[PDB]
């Protein structure tokens, strides 16, 4: 029961972001996120009907 | 494994419904969701010739197309009527088996082979060629090898400073056939305010592209640690801006409406602005040779609207990492002299927390912008600007790169505090609508860049602040650092 | 040594050459 | 191209227009082959001449005997001359260490004596060579801060007495230089 | 020690900005995506270890980035083993390192080749194996010295973890717009959640008959899970902003205050490397024994597979949860999983805190190396403070890490939750190192 | 922007014309002490120009060009002492200090020389009204 009481000391000893940076770092790591998926799924699509094609 | 595409095109309708929608929405909510007083604004294109203002003259419904498409495939979709796995694709059946097979993979490879590595090694070679400051490698390097070979022994003139610029590559591109002679002869007339004819449309290009090419000179010039050539850079500068030779009665010659040959004739000792407002209201046009009231009162409203420095106190910090902080007084060329010990201190004083402690320029980026500056010939709009240059005492040496200000509060020059007047001499500062809080003092903070001497003495230096838009007067002082321990 | 266009033409040469190849032996079992 | 004397030995260049830098090594080359012609030793020795030392110590004393007579126009053109010679008439291959505090003595009182005469322009021009050439002494600040305010200047004078003080911030007529500059240089502005 | 002369990209000898890395980033990662998608010539398993290696089979990707990782582990072996007695007092020592993983790589590479066309499905019969192989054999070569280049300093960080964090993107945004249709029974249906939420809600134009069939897809990837995905997304993004932070003074030169965060997720990516790693061999490992051997007690014991799963034995407690349902069937199950994967991350995370050469002790001398001190605490007492912090944060954040796992395989996400916090948290680093470097 | 080429020319003029033997020489010493004055000058200007190369304000380029004229003039320099040394047999020793002396001393007095030209600078560009005597007559 001493490891929850020391991982609730320490958690209020660290630092919650609050809302003014959360906010950016979320729409940064969204913003790569979507980036990647984007391409890689027009990647995936388009070479489909080429690979269809070609062989 | 195998899919089969539709040939009944069926499957299509709703992707492409899907792919418009997702990037329809966002974009409409996006959509949906969607300080300092500056006097010569109205008063620059005024006095602007015609032949600079058709030179600077000439030199979202992807939303409605996509709603109308959404609208489109819907109704054409309304119009349609409609164990073992059956694998399909979306894709139609013309678009892959019918007479446009080869088009697509045709396409594709070019795209692949011809687009992408040429474009892309285009933009390489561009952005690898410019220099990390804004300029060509070819004129860097020319600077570079004229500061080498450069004996000390010649004086350092404006028109030295015309003949180096007038190498510069850069113009080589805009105009193929034009010659380096050209270029100095385009310049001076540009300078001597002469008209090249035909090559007008050269001149304004070359003297509008000048200005970077000299915040480079400069950077190389403090770089070498050569300080008569940065000043000789910022006077050339000063010229360039205003469109006036360098001249001892200079500050009074870049005012918009003069005659020289009247001027120069008939006075020799007005040399400043101050003694020229010792002189009367009629008296100054009287001795201008302008005789119209009507014009007088814009020169008079624009000369007494340039801002001249004085210092008000300057001392040394000792942080981790030594900087040099300034108390600045911006004031006209009208106003009489405060003293300083009027002053309440308090705006000399700073806030100690732990925010402005981490980082002291943070109060200083708060300052506001400088107003546009008053450049009657100059081709494009330009803000006014202070660069700031420390060097050494002990032999005379720049000892680290410039920096240029440009946050600022001129506030003391709006036309709100007319009273306070030279020629009125009745002890304005005893008067009732005179309030020591209401006058703004900036303030400039230098860093060092370089660690503290290990010794222990009195250390000189020397900071100069100068302009580069104006001649008005500047600050030249010389501070010494005690290293105590 | 190794430019990083030299990498990129490597692979877009690469890439270009297996498509021609596989173009090349559908059509000469098309046409024969 | 260039051409060849024979009885002088002297070398020019016969094209009409030439660069500058050629003009320079021309005339370096010409003062080295006249040097040289009057060596006739085949291995010189750094060691400087004595004659010629002595000559220009007779001409600089000639020219100071004319203060003592109180003879302020000739003196200056005796010590102008013999500064001439001194600088023509000297190798290049003797010693540098010997060559330049001759030099500056000399040139020292020339300053001072074209500045007691009435002269300006060529004191102000004297003391900043003798500034740049490597000699940094509070004696030549007060004489180069008075030839600018003489000569109206008051910038560069209230520059040059600034850098004065930050080395001798003792001195007690840099001070009143200081004050002079700054009153006049509120009646300039104000 | 010998002489090699081979090619290699050079580093930049001046800082590259943020805008050029970013794009040549950007153009060798749709290269190294084009180059996955090209089917061999001459051609006429787990899906754990394909997707974990990112590579897949019938492309010019078939070997994926297994050599380099190959050669990467080996090479962090024979350091552990401190048999390369590498000095870092010496630059010539890295240079042969170098060298010497190049040499392995190509020749691990050609290996590799050869072993799998020799033993791979395409057939035994002479140039047309020859060409295969040399193909193969160039994808692989450019691929590395596209992943040399991107460490070089022409790129944001590594090659692999971006390859990585590409393919489980990929494969997410194709659980969810899966554009391909299927016809059994019923009727075509798309295996996208989006695109058969749209299909539904369009051509049946009955509100409540639709929804309720689209939101649940009992065969088929939902709604549903999209949403948990992302939620799951949001929370673990918030949990990246947990850090203790504690005051620390220099005492070289006097004037110098700051600050030393301590994560939460201190070294998040390596325990859960080590479950998933140990997970798949296990799993392996008794399906080939129970493939080879028909019954035996301890091949009975450890795990007997069924409908394939393995259940009543040792690695039927180690398989992840389905559902709630098989949840509220077996708690005590449930409960025992649950417990292993806690234990198991938490061991590892202590574990690797203290081989990594992160240890209080460590911190603590690199402190007393910079002559670093607490504001208001004495110097002997550092370490002292450090222990009663720095391991009960590694055990927290492996705990944490637990959790997460563990409820993103219960809830049923769009992936496994393992490849979503690795992609996450290499995000995050990219995001705070252009953040604490300083540009756009 | 030299003289070596000079010496060449004077050398080939001397093969022909039959001109005297110590302008050879001189010319070798002139050449001799421009070598050393840049060698001194890129020794001195070393480091700011690594500064700025560092910077990133500089190029590539001229880098590498600097580093390659950095042993270029010290070849030059080994080429012109063994001509030195083909001209006159043990003449090395004090050809070195020669040099160094004959270098400083052309610098100052080419430095003096320019305040000739340096003077009228001034007056034009302050407008000054000088009669005689170098006087002020306002």
């Amino acid at each position: 029961v001493e490891f929850v009481r020391e991982g609730t000391q320490f958690l209020a000893k660290c630092k919650k972001p609050d809302l003014k940076e959360y906010t950016k770092i979320v729409k940064a790591v969204g913003i790569g996120f979507i980036a990647v998926g984007i391409i890689g799924y027009a990647i995936k699509l388009i070479h489909i009907p080429i690979r269809y094609v070609i062989v | 494994t195998n899919y089969e595409y539709d040939e009944a095109s069926e499957t299509w309708p709703s992707f492409i419904l899907t792919g418009l929608l997702m990037v329809v929405g966002p974009m409409t909510l996006l959509q949906i969701y969607q300080f300092n007083e500056e006097v010569f604004k109205n008063l620059n294109e005024e006095y602007t010739s015609d032949e600079i203002k058709q030179f600077r003259r000439k030199f979202n419904i992807i939303i409605i197309v996509g709603w109308i498409l959404v609208a489109i495939l819907l109704q054409r979709i309304n119009s349609n009527d409609a164990q073992s796995t059956s694998h399909g694709i979306a894709l139609p059946r013309f678009l892959v088996d019918g007479s446009a097979s080869p088009l697509l993979v045709v396409c594709y490879v070019a795209l692949l082979g011809l687009i992408l590595p040429y474009f892309v090694s285009r933009w390489w070679a561009r952005t690898q060629s410019y220099t990390k400051k804004g300029i060509h490698n070819v004129t860097a390097s020319n600077f570079v090898s004229n500061l080498v070979n450069y004996k000390p022994s010649e004086i350092v003139t404006t028109d030295l400073i015309l003949h180096w610029l007038s190498f510069a590559h850069e113009f080589k591109q805009f105009f193929p056939d034009l010659q380096p002679t050209d270029f100095e002869k385009l310049l001076q007339d540009h300078i001597n305010r002469r008209d090249s004819g035909k090559l007008n449309n050269a001149k304004f290009r070359i003297v509008a592209k000048c200005h970077s090419l000299l915040h480079g000179l400069l950077d190389i010039a403090c770089g070498f640690r050569n300080l008569d050539i940065a000043l000789g850079a910022i006077n050339t500068f000063k010229c360039i801006v205003q469109a006036v030779p360098l001249t001892p009665n200079c500050q009074i010659l870049q005012l918009p409406n003069v005659d020289k040959e009247h001027f120069i004739t008939k006075t020799g000792d007005i040399h400043t602005l101050g003694k020229l407002f010792t002189l009367e209201d009629a008296k100054i046009g009287e001795v201008l040779g302008i005789k119209d009231q009507a014009k007088l009162n814009e020169t008079l409203r624009v000369a007494s609207h340039i801002p001249n420095l004085k210092i008000i106190k300057a001392d040394f910090l000792v942080p981790g990492r030594p900087y040099i902080s300034l108390k600045v007084l911006v004031r006209s060329a009208k106003q009489p002299l405060i003293p300083t010990s009027l002053i309440p201190e308090e705006n000399l004083t700073e806030p100690q927390d732990s925010e402005s402690q981490r980082d002291p320029f943070a109060m200083m980026s708060k300052q506001p912008l400088v107003p546009y500056s008053f450049a009657p010939f100059f081709p494009t709009k330009r803000r006014g600007s202070w660069c700031c240059l420390v060097s050494s005492q002990k032999d005379g040496k720049i000892l680290q790169t410039p920096i240029i200000i440009e946050k600022l509060s001129y506030k003391n020059l709006n036309d709100d505090k007319d009273f306070f007047d030279k020629r009125i001499k009745m002890d304005l500062t005893k008067h009732e609508k005179f309030d020591i809080n209401d006058w703004e003092i900036g303030t400039i903070k230098i860093p060092l860049g370089q660690p503290a001497p290990e010794t222990v003495g009195d250390f000189f230096f020397r900071v100069i602040v100068k302009s580069t838009d104006y001649f008005t007067t500047d600050l030249d002082i010389t501070m010494n650092m005690k290293v105590r321990d | 040594r190794v430019d990083p266009l030299v990498v990129l033409f490597l692979a877009v040469g690469f890439i270009f050459s297996v498509v021609a190849l596989h173009v090349i032996s559908k059509v000469a079992g098309k046409l024969f | 191209t260039l051409e060849y004397n024979a009885n002088s030995k002297l070398i020019t260049a016969s094209d009409a227009v030439v660069a500058l830098s050629t003009e320079t090594n021309i005339d370096q080359i010409n003062v080295l082959t006249t040097s040289l012609i009057g060596e006739t030793n085949p291995n010189f020795t750094p060691q400087p001449n004595e004659a010629l030392s002595k000559m220009i110590k007779g001409l600089f004393e000639s020219g100071m005997k004319n203060l003592q007579q109180k003879k302020l126009n000739e003196a200056l053109k005796n010590v102008s001359l013999a500064i001439e010679m001194a600088q023509r008439k000297r190798a290049p291959w003797e010693a540098f260490a010997i060559q330049l505090p001759e030099l500056h003595f000399m040139l020292r009182s020339k300053i001072d004596l074209c500045l007691i005469l009435g002269k300006h322009l060529e004191a102000l021009q004297d003391l900043d060579f003798l500034l740049g050439t490597g000699l940094i002494q509070p004696d030549v600040f007060v004489r180069k801060a008075d030839c600018l305010l003489k000569l109206r200047q008051w910038e560069e004078a209230r520059a040059t007495c600034e850098r004065g003080l930050a080395l001798a911030p003792e001195d007690m007529k840099l001070r009143a230089l200081l004050i002079e500059t700054a009153r006049n240089l509120a009646e300039y502005n104000g | 020690p010998f002489e090699s002369f081979l090619p290699e990209v050079i580093a930049p000898e001046r800082k590259v900005p943020y805008n050029q890395k970013l794009i040549w980033t950007g153009v060798s990662l749709l290269i190294f995506l084009i180059l996955g998608q090209i089917p061999l010539y001459g051609i006429v398993p787990l899906y754990w270890l394909r997707a974990m290696l990112a590579s897949n089979r019938g492309t010019l990707l078939e070997l994926g980035v297994s050599p380099i990782i190959t050669s990467s582990l080996i090479f962090q072996f024979l350091q552990g083993t401190q048999l390369l007695q590498i000095r870092p007092e010496s630059k010539q020592d890295r240079e042969l390192f170098q060298i010497a993983q190049k040499v392995c790589a190509i020749i691990l590479i050609l290996g590799q080749a050869l072993v799998v066309v020799m033993t791979g499905n395409y057939g035994a019969p002479l140039p047309i194996c020859l060409l295969l192989i040399f193909q193969l054999m160039f994808a692989s070569l450019i691929v590395m010295l596209l992943d040399e280049l991107l460490s070089k300093g022409y790129g944001l960080g590594s090659g692999i973890s971006l390859f990585i964090a590409t393919n489980i993107a990929e494969q997410i945004f194709w659980r969810a717009f899966a554009p391909t249709t299927v016809n059994s029974g019923r009727g075509k249906e798309f295996e996208g959640a989006v695109i058969a939420f749209f299909h539904l809600l369009a051509v049946r134009k009955d509100k409540k008959r639709a929804l309720v069939e689209a939101f649940y897809r009992t065969n088929l990837p939902n709604m549903f899970q999209v949403l948990m995905t992302v939620a799951i997304f949001l929370f673990v993004l918030y949990l990246q902003g947990f850090r203790y932070e504690l005051p620390i003074r220099s005492t070289k030169v006097r004037g110098q205050i700051g600050i030393y965060p301590i994560k939460l997720f201190y070294t998040s990516n390596t325990p859960i490397i080590l479950q998933s790693a140990l997970t798949s061999n296990i799993f392996l490992i008794s399906q080939i024994l129970f493939q080879k051997y028909p019954t035996n007690p301890l091949i009975r014991l450890i795990g007997v597979w069924g409908i394939q799963m393995a259940l009543s034995g040792l690695a039927y407690y180690i398989q992840p949860l389905m559902s709630l349902s098989e949840a509220l069937l077996d708690p005590i199950k449930t409960i025992v999983y649950i417990t292993f994967v806690l234990g198991s991350c938490a061991v590892f995370s202590k574990t690797w805190i203290e081989i990594s050469g992160t240890s209080p002790r460590d911190i603590a001398k690199q402190f007393k190396d910079q002559g670093m001190v607490i504001n208001g605490k004495r110097e002997t007492s550092i370490y002292r403070e450090l222990k009663k912090i720095i391991p009960t944060a590694a055990a927290f954040g492996g705990a944490t890490i637990g959790a997460l796992s563990v409820g993103s395989d219960l809830l049923g996400t769009l992936g496994s939750g393992a490849s979503i916090l690795l992609a996450t948290t290499t995000i995050y680093g990219y995001y705070e190192a252009a953040a604490k470097e300083g540009g756009f | 922007n030299d003289a070596h080429d000079l010496y060449f020319q004077i050398k080939e003029m001397s093969e022909n014309e039959k001109i005297h033997e110590k302008v050879l020489k001189a010319a070798l010493l002139n050449r001799g002490a421009e070598s050393v004055r840049r060698s001194l000058k890129l020794k001195e200007l070393a480091p700011q120009i690594n500064l700025l190369y560092k910077n990133g304000s500089i190029g590539e380029d001229y880098w590498k060009r600097f580093e390659t004229e950095v042993k270029l003039i010290e070849l030059e320099f080994k080429d012109t002492l063994q001509e030195a040394e083909r001209l006159q047999p043990g003449w090395v020793q004090l050809f070195v200090m020669v040099c160094k002396e004959i270098c400083f001393n052309q610098a100052l007095s080419r430095r003096y020389q320019s305040i000739l030209k340096r003077k009228e600078v001034c007056i034009k560009e302050w407008e000054l009204k000088i009669n005689n005597d170098g006087r002020l007559v306002n």
